[PDB]
């Protein structure tokens, strides 16, 4: 016959588990994620503790002394919402998908500040063939109407 | 009639099915998976065990030399000492004080506790699943036990249903194991023949009952001394006996994909790893024709409430007129919404209650409550709660795609700066035309 | 909160009332034994000291 260490007194944190360990004598604790990379950790408490375990999306298997397995997993929560103004939307979806969100919105930033340089830039291309004959002809005269693409001042 | 689909591997959340037969009522399985055991195929290696070392009562000779002789046990060693002088509580044991020998002689062997207390080493080379299946089928729960080799057909309730073989050959054994007690632990233990003193496999022996001991001890025998009768040498501890104090975490406690572990016979369980494939024969008397059932008209979805949990935190509540008082099946035309119900009484001109589970954060899908669809529509909030005891009773959600109703800024922002793409794009266009023709 | 510094609190030394939140869970006797086992967080005044 082994004894069976007392419950601990658990309460949960935004993707933790806070658990506080009442040992009689020095006892295992041990966890692991219950994904493809396991990542086991364990150690002998001999004294009244506090531990805090990052619970990941595949969850925390925790195995305190001879007790069976405690499991966990974390659900989506956050202090943000869709539905709200856009900046509130964003921190929405940095609740649980942060590696989707800085990705998609760093790369989609990319490609739209990029689109309007190249929209400007075709302008500046456009710009740059339609003037050239009003600077290479000796009667440089450029219409009053045509200015306005020079961007040049005053309805005189 | 015969039904194929493939549901995740994950032990304990219920999957949904629909049979639609075309012509006839469809009918919607729920079944859930109680356990997956995967069992290997053991070859045994040899075992170890603690062992003894054996050494007889020393020959003296009194004045003389004592000769060395040589004979084959496992880790055999002899040797005389010269000079030795012993004395028995008495008196001394020779006459005259040198030119006696000790002969000092030994060996190793299992001991008796190698009955009861061995480390066994294997092989484990591939593998024989086998499930264990919860399945509703009309209105009844039933568990059915099978193989999930592929083969093994199972009848209940008169359907057949035929499972595996898993999608992935995945497990956490590798291709050596060594079990003790109840544990078993993935080490490349020396092979026969090859082992060395202090660590695992100093002794061998090809199974629990051949006398074909080896041993690698380095037994080395020492001279006596001060007119003392003994033995005295140097040899390396029990490599087995270290062994059971250094041996870390059994794979029990170590494996991947929540794995479990056992022992008569060794098998892995539950394992999330991959998919497994099912597939259901239904006899033809088992469907009901579409006119002789139930059917639903103008009907029309509301959802009062939906929180994003794992565990069916949104209901929504139909409103129907149908033809006949009789069950419906319901089931979801949407992969990322789950339905907690499979069939629901259905009479009158009234409306009904289903409770549902999703991970959007702005649920659209299309319930069918007996062959007629209904499009269903509700805007979503978190949980408040952080962590639960329990897996997601939902499908996951699609990343990088799927999203919300009010992440309209994208279409609001991709559809200005297309815009002034479109414009760049016109006067570029434009002046290359002026360029010719004026 | 249990097995912290307050996990049982009355007015004065002499005072009947009683505040007290040990987690006090009682388990299963060990099948032939007619005893009582229990769960509960040590006392958080005897961890402070």
């Amino acid at each position: 016959r082994v004894p069976k260490a007392r419950n601990p007194t658990v309460t949960y944190g935004k993707n933790q588990v806070i658990m506080l360990l009442y040992p009689d004598h020095p006892t295992l604790l041990s966890y692991r994620n219950m994904g493809e990379e396991p990542n086991y950790q364990e150690e002998w408490v001999t004294h009244k503790k506090e531990i805090r375990l990052t619970v990941p999306t595949e969850g925390l298997e925790v195995t305190w002394g001879n007790n069976e397995p405690y499991k966990y997993w974390p659900q989506l929560s956050t202090n943000g919402t869709a539905h709200g103004h856009p900046h509130e939307i964003i921190l929405y979806y940095y609740e649980l998908y942060p590696t989707m969100t800085v990705v998609v919105v760093s790369v989609a930033s990319f490609v739209l500040l990029s689109m309007v340089g190249v929209a400007v830039g075709m302008c500046m291309c456009a710009r740059r063939r339609c003037i050239t004959p009003y600077e290479l002809t000796p009667g440089a005269t450029v219409p009053f109407l045509l200015s306005l693409i020079c961007c040049i001042r005053t309805a005189k | 009639y015969e039904h194929v689909t493939v549901i995740p591997n994950t032990v304990g959340v219920p999957y949904k099915t629909l049979v639609n037969r075309p012509g006839y009522s469809p009918m919607v399985l729920e079944m859930e998976l109680l356990s997956v055991t995967l069992e290997p195929t053991l070859s045994l290696d040899y075992i170890t065990c603690e062992y003894k070392t054996v050494i007889p009562s020393p020959y003296v000779k009194c004045c003389g030399t004592a000769e060395c002789k040589d004979k084959s046990l496992p880790d055999y060693s002899c040797k005389v000492f010269t000079g030795v002088y012993p004395f028995m509580w008495g008196g001394a044991y020779c006459f005259c004080d040198t030119e006696n020998t000790q002969l000092s002689e030994a060996h190793v062997e299992k001991s008796e506790s190698c009955k009861t207390e061995f480390a066994s080493a294997y092989r484990a080379h591939t593998a024989s699943a086998s499930a264990k299946l919860r399945v509703l089928y009309q209105g009844n729960n039933v568990t059915v036990s099978a193989y999930a080799n592929g083969d093994h057909a199972v009848t209940v309730k008169d359907a057949k249903f035929i499972v595996g073989p898993m999608s992935s050959a995945w497990t956490p054994f590798d291709n050596k194991i060594v079990v003790y007690k109840g544990d078993v632990y993935n080490m490349d233990y020396p092979p026969f023949g090859a082992g060395r003193p202090g660590q695992f496999g100093d002794i061998q022996s090809r199974t629990p009952e051949s006398e074909d001991v080896y041993a690698n001890t380095q037994l080395v025998l020492q001279r006596p001394s001060a007119g003392t009768v003994h033995v005295p040498y140097s040899q390396a501890p029990s490599g087995f006996k270290y062994w059971l104090k250094e041996r870390g975490a059994s794979l029990q406690h170590t494996a991947p994909f929540g794995c479990q572990i056992a022992t008569n016979p060794v098998r892995a369980m539950n394992c999330a790893v991959g998919n497994m494939p099912i597939s259901i024969d239904i006899p033809d008397a088992a469907f009901t024709r579409v006119v002789d059932a139930p059917s639903l008209t103008d009907m029309s979805c509301e959802v009062p409430a939906c929180t994003h949990s794992s565990d069916f935190g949104g209901v929504a509540i139909i409103k129907y007129a149908a033809s006949k008082k009789g069950k419906c099946a319901v089931h979801s035309m949407t992969n990322a919404v789950t339905i907690r119900e499979a069939e629901i009484e259905v009479e009158g001109n009234s409306q009904l209650q289903i409770s549902f589970s999703t991970a959007l954060a702005s649920a659209e899908f299309r319930v069918q409550v007996c062959s007629t669809q209904v499009h269903c529509a509700a805007e979503c909030h978190p949980p408040k709660d952080h962590i639960v005891n329990y897996p997601a009773s939902h499908t996951t959600l699609g990343v990088q795609d799927i999203s919300v109703t009010a992440m309209s800024w994208v279409q609001k922002i991709t559809g200005g700066v297309g815009l002034v793409v479109a414009v760049a794009a016109l006067i570029l266009i434009v002046v290359l035309c002026v360029s010719f023709s004026r």
